[PDB]
This record gives C-alpha cells, structure tokens and sequence, in this order.
C-alpha cells in the first residue's frame, strides 16, 4: 500500500471549480449592502428570475443575506448526480455566514462551463473563522469529462517527488512482481507500465500495483525552516560537521564560542544543536551561518 | 537667387553610426573593458 | 459635482455626495474634530443619496 | 548517498512561477479597498466574467477580500495532473489572512505562459506572520516543458560548491565503481559522465551514481561573519598565529593587551578566542582586525 | 591543504550581480509609498504585465510591499540550474522585511545582462537588522560565462598577499612535489605552473596541487589599529626598543615618565606594554608616538 | 517621473576608498572602507551596491560589493 502513496496515475487527477452565489439566514450578521452594490443587484437578479420585478429606483437595505464566493474540486472520473463538498467564503463586509444557507449556485471550470450545482446548509465552526464555511455534499456534479482511460497499452505513474532512485526502485518492484517488461522509467519523475487493453483489465492492472509495497530508499538531506511560523524540521539524512558557533546571549554552559562536534546520525545532531541552548528563532539564523560556512550537510530551504 | 547651389555650414554628415562592441575576453570576468584611452 | 472646462459648453459630472442617515442620532460618539463614530445605540449607517 | 548531496544533474533543474489571486473569507481583516483601487478591479473583472456586471460607478468597500501574489516553484520533469505547494502574500494594506481561500489563479513562468491553476485553503501560523501563507498542494500543473533527458550519451553532475578536489574524487569514484572511461572531469565544477543511449539505462545509471559514498576531503578555512543576525561560524579548517589583542574593556584576567597563541586545529582556536572573553559583537571586530594583521589563517566572509 | 588557503587559480573567480524587486507579504511593515513612486509604479508595471491596467490617475497607499535590492554572487563555472544565495536589502522609507516573499528579480551583470533569476522567502534574524536579510539557493543560474581553462599548457597561482618568499617557496613545493620545471615564479604574486593539455588533466593537477602543504615563512611586522572599532592586533614579529613613554593620567606603579625595555619576541612586547597600564584607546596613541619616534620596529596600519 | 518627491530613509551616499596591492591580478578580492557622506546617521547592516573603484588616472582598477561591518 506504498505506490499509491508514492504515486498518481495519468489522467486520473482533480480540477478546480469556482462560482457565485448568495447565504441567506444570517442573523443580522450579513453584507451591509451599501458597499456591496453586487448584492443587491444579483438578489434582485434572483428575484426577476422568480417573477418578481423590484423597480429600479429603490432603497434595499438587507442584513440577512451575504455574497459569497463557492470554490469545489471535481473528482477524478465524477459523473452526474454526484455529490461534492464546497467551501464557501464571504466577498465583502460581511460579519458571519454562522446559520446561513447557501443558494442555487452553478460552479463554473476554468472553461467557464457548469460542472455542479451548490446548494446546502453551512457549517461554521464558531478564534473561529466566522466568514468561511463548508457544505458536505453542497453541490451535485452536473456535467462529465471525457477522458482516456482504457485507450491504449501505456499507462504512466507520475511521483510525488522526483528521485531516480526511487523510480528505479518502482520500476524494479513492478518486475519483479508482474513479468519483465512491464514497467520502464522515462525520467526521475515518471514510470511507463504496460497494460492489457481494455477497461476492466486496467482497472484490474491498477488495483494489483497500488497496493503494492516498496522499500524508499534514502532521500536527500533537507533542512526546513518556516520564518513565518517560527519552525525548524529535519529529516533523517542531515549531518554536522565540527565548527564553532557564537551567537548574541549565548555562551558556553563560559565562553560565547562553542564547539559543535562532527555527528553523523540525526540524534548526534540533535544533541549538538541542543548542546547550544539556542531558541528556535536563534537556531534559524545558527543554521543558515552553518550553511554559508558548510558545517552543515543538508539542504537549507525556507518555506 | 534661392536656386543657386550653396555650402551649408554644418558640412558633412549629420549622424554617426554606433561601432559594434569588441569582442568579450574569455576570462572569466563579466566586466569587459573597451580600449582604454 | 460638476466641473465647467474651458471650451467645453457643458459640466461634466464628477460624483455624487452622499449623505449618511441613521435611526438614533443622538447616540454617535463624538471622536473631537467634529466627527462622529457609529455606536451599538446609532448602528447601521444608511448611506443614501441626498434628498431621499 | 553522498553524490545526490554534493552534485545535481544537468537539466534536472526547477523552475519559480508567479501570478495573481484573491483572498476571500477573511474576517474584516481584507483590504481597505480604497487605498487598493486593482483589489475592487479585479473583483469587478471575475464578476463580469461569471456574468455580473457592476456599474462603473459606484463605491465598494470591502473587507473580506485581500489582493494577494502567489509563488510557486516549478519541479523537474513536472507533468499535468500533479500537485505543488504554493506561497500567498499580501500586496497592500491587508490586516490577516488567517482563515482565507485563494481563487482560481493562474501561475505564469518567466514567458509569460501558464504552466498551473492554484486554489485552495491558506494555513496561517497565527510573533508570527499574518499577511504570508503557504497552501500544501495548492495548484495543478497545465503546462509540461520538453527536455533533452535520454537523449545523448553524455550527463553533467554540477557540484553545489566548485572544488577540483571534490570533482576529482567523485570522478575517481564513479571510475572505480563503474568501469575506466564512465567519469571525465572538466571544471572545478561539472563532471561529465558517459551513460547509454536511451531512457531507462540513464535512469538506472543515474540511480546507481546518485547513492554512491565519496569521501569528502578538507575545504577552504572559512569564517562567516553575520553582524545582522550577530553571529559567527568557524569551520575546521581555522588556524590561528600567535599576536597580541587590546579591545575596549577587554583586559587579561591586568593589562588590555592579551597574547593569542598559536592555534592548529579548531579546538585550540575556540580555547585562544574564549580565553579572551569577548562578546560575539566584539568578536567580530577581533577577527576582522586579525584577518587584516594576519593571524586569522582563514577566509572571513562577511553574509 | 595550505596551497588552497594561500593562492587562487587563475580565471576561477567570483562575479558580482545586482537587480531589483519587490518584497510583499509584510504585516503594515512595507513602503509609504507616498515618498518612494518607484514602488507603486513597478508594482502596477508588474500587474500590467500580468494583465491588470489600473488608471493612470489613482491613489495607491500600500503597507505590505517593499522595493528591495537584490545582490548576489556568481561562482566559478556556474552552470544553469544551480542556486545561489541572495541577500535583499530595502531601498525607502521600509520599517522591517521579517516575513516577506522576494518575487522574480532578474539579476544583472555588470554588462546589464540577465544571469540569474531571485524569488524565495526572506529570513530576518530579528539589535538585528530588519531592514536586511538573506535567501538560501534564492537565485536558479539561467546564464554562463566562457572561459579559458583547459587551454594552454600554463596555469597561474596568484597570492593572498604578495611575497617573494611565500612565491619562492611555493614554487619549491611544486618543484620538489611534482617534477623539475613544474612551476616558476614571475613576481612576488604569482607562481606560473606547467600542465598538460585538456581538461581532466589540468582538474588532476590542480587537485595535486591545491591540498599540498607548504610551511608559512615569517611575514612582515605590522601593528594594525582600528580607531572606529577600538581594536589593536599585534602579530608575532613585532618586537620594541627601549624608550620612556609618558602620557595623561599614566605614572609609573609614581613619575610621568616609564621606562619600556627592549623586546624581542612578541610575549616581551605584550609584557613591556601592559606594564604601562593603558587603555586600548591610550595604547593607540602610546603605539603613534613609538612609531614616530623609532622604538616600535613594525609597520604601523590604521584600518 | 522627473518631477516627484523621493524622501528615502534606508540608503546612504557612500565614498569607497581602497588599495590596489603590488602585483595585483584581476579576479583577486581586496578590502574596502565605506564612508557615509552626508548627514547620515548610521550603516551598521548596510550593503555596497555595485561600486567602481577609480584610479588617479580615473580608470576603473576594482568593483566593489559586499556587507560593511560596523563595530557598534
């Protein structure tokens, strides 16, 4: 149950869909209307649909209803009658969507056709985000994609990350389990496999190598370090080299140069970081200086 | 009297044309210095 | 609001002054300057064009 | 599982993506929108484009809507369907993106050319940064770029740090592990590998090469100085000459001026600087003042 | 490993590139912007690019948005796809830059040609600069520069410092290490070394060559003093002559004048000085006067 | 735009003095001293732009780039 963890199969991936629409029931707690001209106008937009012509030249003061923008994903292989959970998120001054109901709202793709019908009860958790929400099964899948699958004796496994020792290693496992050439790697990234024709015998093909298991293989030393959040994490491949460190406030447990010694495993680095006494923002810029210097053997990425 | 051929007091052309860069060296400096005067 | 430019035999408008109007007046809070914040008694700023 | 550390391969390299988004659900913590006037703008655009139209003139003011840019790395051998992370920052006068959702934005390259869709929900720390967030797996590639991998019998292993040492070593290691003529050397820098023609066979030959162990020899003595972070690195290669040092309220513990004796490993390095009790600040100005007389027999970098 | 720490090789040297950007993502930290156009109008030059045109005549006040400097360096034999640090500095009027994002900044050579490209998150130690910060592999190499290495059977050493007796013994080294008519001296600078033609040859040379251990002749006396730091470096060949010294508020431990015996090795100097009971800043003085009199035998150098 | 008021507040006029060494060769690295100029009141985490360094003969001999170090 490793590859597909590892993995995603050609064609078989998620789209975005995106679309407008309005949450009434709100207590109070909705757009103010008057800075929100696109309210109105699409309530009253709503309300000419339904047979009822509000003139022109009226004052519409509203608290009960918010615009708001719905965001969906369209599964892999979705067909119509299908339900999807939807995100509903607040446009503009508006205090709460606590109670409200999200209207007939058509979820538009990038190609600005419909693809689902959102409509539904929001959830707000209520230090609580009081303006976003989520509908599960809000909108039902109204149109379906074509695709590819079952064409064909090719099918590709993209990794998650690249590493060509890993697709080997894929490439390998796929061999030794279902004949000599059934896999072959392109790149770093992707394995060819060779399937029957047909569907239901790549379905099967499919169902046979995701669950499969494979050995990872030692990936590449790799420092993280979140500035905005204040964090610091690192993998199991990351070693020191010995080298003396000074920083403000900070002294031997003494002097304010301390020694750092040459570790090999991920617990000797530990200590010989912690040896240091250093707070989390401290080891953020300890590290980078070890970097520039090259005591350390990693890859320093700031997320 | 505004017919007759006449020498204008700005002689000569009146622009100059850009001469193409020399070659860059193949040291390995990104500064190339033109021919010092 | 309208502008007169030279040349030009007719104002162009420039925008429109709106006048905001609530239910308790009474109750606004005097910041100094001669400005007024909206409180809980004189919620919801009615911003309407002048004369309506 | 050294080399993978040390080198990269040529034309396995990533790309930076950029574009252009809005963040709605925000609790009044949006753009002020007066001072923004492309925040209304671009609301105004996604409305006509799912079909409302807004008269030019009218006043919106609102809160829940924030401008933002959106960055994204492009990875090696990216193909369609797969998924990346992506960073959202603020652009003008916006308070918080704590609970925010990113519309659908599209991602440009340096050509101007769409190559991913990013949408999704933003994780804020919430000391920490407010107006940054990262969205895991937050935009879809579109575009897939051609590359020459497979094609050629010829690979380029770029060191991270140039040193003809370290490039004469990984080329005697790949040599020894793998035939006479497998490796060339022909910088401080890259080191020219043969491979067989095709896909796979490079692909199981850079597997191979990128785990293998090379021994790394000693590097250039280096101190790195930070004076914004007030901080300073020593590798294991810093020597020290014996001199004499006089710095303000510095004295022996008697007189300013204190003898350094001369130092071979960095041990005695961290004993003769500590012995002098000086504060990292200080410090800075000891070596840097020792680096002009010559008693710092090391490269002081100042980063 | 001394030969490496003393010279360099001829044509590997570092390149300085230098471009702008702008920094977003910051919380109210940013640019006015009412004093420093530049940033709004790059700013709405980036949106124009991206496809936004906001009017000419509006009013843009930000506050998470910095116009920035990016610097960087480019290393020997650099090849495209390899990363490089950054350092960004702001430009007006900015308060900090803590957790800003630096979008695509194209970095110049000195010949205004593009040869990397910079976009990567900011880390700000935060006494520490906040104005100033750093980006680790911020920079991806997109040009490179020819070069002559490889060509030609002669390669040059250039020294740190200049010395005919470093140059001498250096080119003993190599004549002793490598062959009769392996290196010659030009100048007191550089040490001419004869190799065999290409490229791998020359890298093995070189990697011969760089870690071979050569023993440091006694260099030139030289007391260096920094007034604006307030430091003084003595290195091990000063030696004094015996002279009286007096100074403000400095007597005998009794009279004015003291009495400074002759010194040979650089304990006796430090002992003979610190009998004087000076103050680093009264030892500068003390040293001047020495100097202009004849008893300090060294090269006095205010840095 | 010519006309516009630019009131900065984290850059600084500097004079960048230096010494050419015996023998010097291009691509070897030397020390500078950075001097502010006009009421200014402090570079302690400044940065050198891109800095020609002229000779007497008002040639260009060096470039100068880099983190200044101010004592503090």
């Amino acid at each position: 149950e490793r590859i597909r963890d590892l993995t995603s199969v050609q064609g078989v991936r998620e789209n975005s869909l995106i679309g407008y629409g309005l949450v009434v029931g709100l207590d109070g707690t909705g757009d103010q209307t008057t800075q929100t001209p696109f309210t109105t106008q699409t309530l009253n937009n709503m309300l000419s649909q339904l047979g009822i012509t509000v003139p022109t030249g009226t004052n519409m003061q509203l608290k009960n209803v918010a615009a708001v923008m719905v965001t969906a994903s369209y599964p892999p292989f979705a067909r119509q009658g299908q339900t999807i959970d939807v995100v509903v998120s607040s446009m503009g001054n508006a205090k709460s969507l606590r109670g409200g109901t999200l209207l007939m709202t058509p979820l538009k793709g990038v190609d600005s056709q419909v693809y689902a019908l959102a409509q539904g009860n929001i959830l707000v958790g209520g230090v609580n985000q009081l303006n976003g929400g989520r509908i599960t099964n809000g909108a039902i899948i109204e149109r379906e994609l074509p695709t590819q699958f079952g064409a064909g004796n090719t099918i590709n496994l993209q990794l998650n990350d690249e590493d060509f020792t890993m697709a080997q290693q894929i490439t390998d496992a796929i061999n030794r389990a279902r004949g000599y050439g059934s896999a072959t790697a392109l790149d770093a990234r992707t394995v060819q496999v060779r399937v029957p024709s047909g569907n239901s015998s790549q379905v099967r093909f499919l169902a046979d190598i995701q669950n499969m298991e494979v050995n990872v293989t030692p990936q590449d030393a790799k420092v993280v370090i979140n500035s905005r959040t204040g964090s610091v994490v690192m993998n199991r491949e990351v070693t020191l080299d010995s080298c003396a460190v000074a920083q403000g406030n900070l002294s031997v447990t003494g002097g304010s140069l301390q020694s750092v010694r040459s570790s090999a495993n991920l617990n000797s680095v530990v200590r010989a970081l912690n040896a240091l006494g250093a707070t989390p923002m401290d080891l953020m810029s300890i590290l980078q200086s070890m970097q520039s210097a090259g005591c350390l053997r990693a890859k320093l990425e700031i997320i | 009297c505004a017919w007759i051929p006449a020498k204008p007091l700005v002689q000569g052309a009146t622009t100059a044309q850009p001469i193409p860069g020399p070659v860059p060296v193949a040291n390995g400096s990104i500064f190339q210095s033109a021919q010092p005067i | 609001v309208s502008v007169t430019q030279q040349g030009q035999a007719a104002p162009v408008q420039v925008g429109q002054l709106n006048l905001t109007t609530f239910m308790n007046d009474t109750g606004l809070e005097s910041i100094g300057e001669n400005l007024y914040i909206e409180t809980q008694s004189s919620g919801a700023p009615n911003e309407s064009t002048p004369g309506l």
